[PDB]
């Protein structure tokens, strides 16, 4: 719920993994993070909350912090959904 | 693929594109959400709602292939609602036309949520609930070669496009690689099975057992279980 | 070199898409034969509610988008735009135009221009204040003939409205040869016709001669008193 | 103008010509009646309006009513007009 972190600390972080069909799908601070504002003023904030929802199983939302660096397929005719990375 | 719809990105926090309504086409901007099924609109009808007059809005009246419906209609987004009634349409995005679309037009809408964004609706891509989508009508209506849709988004930049969305096809400019196919496990959203999520090599084992999740392309951010996600907030420092 | 697929709206008027900027930034236009501005509302268009209903230019967001600053003014044969000029890149079909200048409208008459489904007006006609579009597509070579030709539809909810060609003709649009007259006066697109019939009658007035252009800005069909008061009274209209 | 004929009586309408370059132009009833709104409600307006000006001689403006029957050719390169009937 909008945790902002030090811009300047990204290239401290760590990648966050997720592993999709037995393959592990990526993200890198500079994706996983929100900038707001510009330049000097940015604000830089998590991109990753909190909600805890069950179907199924434990539920997450894959939002637009994933779909940036995986472009995204949705196959209806088989019911399949496809990632790759983005270019 | 036989539609290409071009994609603003408003601050990588929304993407939007435009589709028309009616005959000849009225304007809209709207998300395209593979979080939730219906597609909607501000009705020129609105009801006490500071959130329609800021928005462009439909006139059944000035359509011609308009057809009434007028069953009631809410949704209940994951921030608050729209209410209105159901409409029938031609719905035209690029240059498919989608014959016989039912929306709800939105007599009221929450001011807090939808008054001060730069879209006027939703077009709801996840699976049918009440009505039939307009990706259904779109199959059911051979418009598209391929059963399938794609997403590419841009990061947030001043030169380039915000994102492109393909019914009907891909654009291999778009990515690299194949992709990694899997199956829906639960057909509400668009989800599927996912397994164990790591900080670097850490496992956080939560989701090691399996978790589910879904892509929503009109969702900004990453949500999932507290269990994991204070975790990786923790290792980032966020705060 | 490039086809515009055209709306027609209840058979009054007809427009197309275009794209200003980088990354293209879209609006409906109108393509007007009888006017030579190239306008659509402004982002910085402050109080002008026709302006806030249409889609608005940005230049903020484009990378091609050059200042000019002009202050720029039209005065439609009804209504009239306010703004300031500025140049982008216009694309128009497959054909990207560079340096060209166009009004953004600070302000517009609402009565004329808010319920009305384009955003702005690409024009056609002769060069008045700015280089037109077309002008610039030929000073850069992007056009293959020095034509452009409209097919204008009758209106029909499942069939296409128009078609707009740059750079040349669409065969299946027409039959027989095109009837070619000279422009008599360059600054509509102006010539010379004769006597005006009712069914074989002649109406007089335009016998010596007559001029006319041709307007797809304009829904109807305009002229003499004279002759427009014999064809109204033959065939009833109020 | 802005004159309205009764939407019953179209099919006895004359047919009205333009003299162009030597050829006649017809429009038939169908073409320079404007129809507003559908079946019953429908309005039918003449396309003809009054307008005395002139540039040179007296004036027509040729408007949608001409140019959809008429597909229409702006010959800037050799500054011509042409018209041929459209399909
Ligand atoms: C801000 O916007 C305005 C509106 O667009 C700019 O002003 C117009 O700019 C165009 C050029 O894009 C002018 O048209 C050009 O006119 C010349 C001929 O000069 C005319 O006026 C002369 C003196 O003032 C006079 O000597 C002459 O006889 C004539 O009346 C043409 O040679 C030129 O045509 C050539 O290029 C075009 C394409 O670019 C081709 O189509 C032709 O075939 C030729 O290759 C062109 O037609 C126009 O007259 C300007 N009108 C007005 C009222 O502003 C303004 O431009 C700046 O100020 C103008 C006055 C010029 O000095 C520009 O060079 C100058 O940049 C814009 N501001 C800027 C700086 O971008
Ligand atoms: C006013 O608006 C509402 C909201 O849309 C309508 O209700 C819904 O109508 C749709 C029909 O457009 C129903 O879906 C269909 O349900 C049947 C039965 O399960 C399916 O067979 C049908 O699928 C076939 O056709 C589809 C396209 O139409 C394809 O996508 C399918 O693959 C397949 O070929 C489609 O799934 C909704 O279930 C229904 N929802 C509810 C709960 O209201 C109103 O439609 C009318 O009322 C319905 C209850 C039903 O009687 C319809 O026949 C009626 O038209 C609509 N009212 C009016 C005036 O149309
Ligand atoms: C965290 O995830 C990021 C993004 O995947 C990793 O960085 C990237 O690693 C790729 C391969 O490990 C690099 O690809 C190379 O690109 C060049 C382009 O000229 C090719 O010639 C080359 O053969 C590779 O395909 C990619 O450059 C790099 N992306 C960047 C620059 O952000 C990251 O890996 C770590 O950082 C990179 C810079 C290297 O030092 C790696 O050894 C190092 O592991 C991931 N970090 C972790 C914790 O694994
Ligand atoms: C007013 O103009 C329209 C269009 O110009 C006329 O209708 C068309 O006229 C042509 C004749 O020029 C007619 O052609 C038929 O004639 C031949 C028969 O074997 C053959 O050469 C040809 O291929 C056609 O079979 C055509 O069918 C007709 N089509 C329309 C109505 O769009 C109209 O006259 C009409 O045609 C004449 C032949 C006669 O039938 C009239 O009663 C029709 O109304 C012109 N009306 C008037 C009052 O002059």
């Amino acid at each position: 719920e909008e945790l902002q972190v030090d811009c300047n600390t990204l290239s401290s972080m760590p990648n966050v993994s997720f592993t999709i069909g037995g393959k592990k799908f990526g993200l890198t601070p500079e994706q996983y993070i929100l900038k707001v504002g510009k330049g000097e003023a940015t604000q830089c904030i998590s991109g990753f909350t909190a909600m805890d929802a069950t179907l199924l199983g434990p539920l997450w939302i894959l939002g637009d912090v994933f779909m940036r660096p995986y472009h995204t397929v949705f196959d209806y005719g088989n019911l399949l959904v496809g990632f790759a990375e983005a270019a | 693929g036989s539609a290409v719809v071009a994609l603003t990105n408003d601050r990588d926090t929304s993407y939007f594109g435009e589709i028309g309504i009616g005959t000849p086409p009225q304007k809209f901007t709207v998300i395209f959400d593979t979080g939730s099924s219906v597609l909607w609109v501000p009705s020129s009808k609105c009801i006490n709602s500071k959130a329609c007059r800021a928005h462009s809005m439909y006139e059944s009246s000035d359509s011609s292939t308009y057809k009434e419906n007028g069953t009631f209609g809410a949704i209940i987004y994951g921030t608050g609602s729209i209410t209105g009634f159901f409409s029938q349409d031609s719905v035209t995005i690029g240059d498919l036309v989608v014959k016989e679309q039912d929306f709800i037009e939105a007599t009221d809408e929450a001011d807090n949520v939808f008054l001060h964004r730069l879209f006027d609706g939703i077009l709801g891509l996840s699976f049918q609930t009440i009505s039939v989508p307009v990706w259904y009508n779109m199959l059911n209506q051979g418009l598209v070669k391929e059963r399938r849709f794609s997403f590419w988004l841009n990061r947030n930049v001043d030169e380039e496009e915000g994102g492109e969305l393909v019914f009907g096809g891909l654009d291999p400019n778009h990515f690299r690689g194949d992709h990694t196919y899997v199956p829906v496990t639960y057909q509400y959203y668009w989800q599927f099975g996912i397994g164990d999520v790591l900080i670097g090599d850490k496992s956080t084992g939560f989701c090691a057992p399996g978790c589910q999740a879904f892509a929503d392309s009109g969702t900004s951010l990453l949500s999932g279980p507290t269990a994991i996600v204070t975790q990786i907030n923790h290792a980032i420092g966020a705060n």
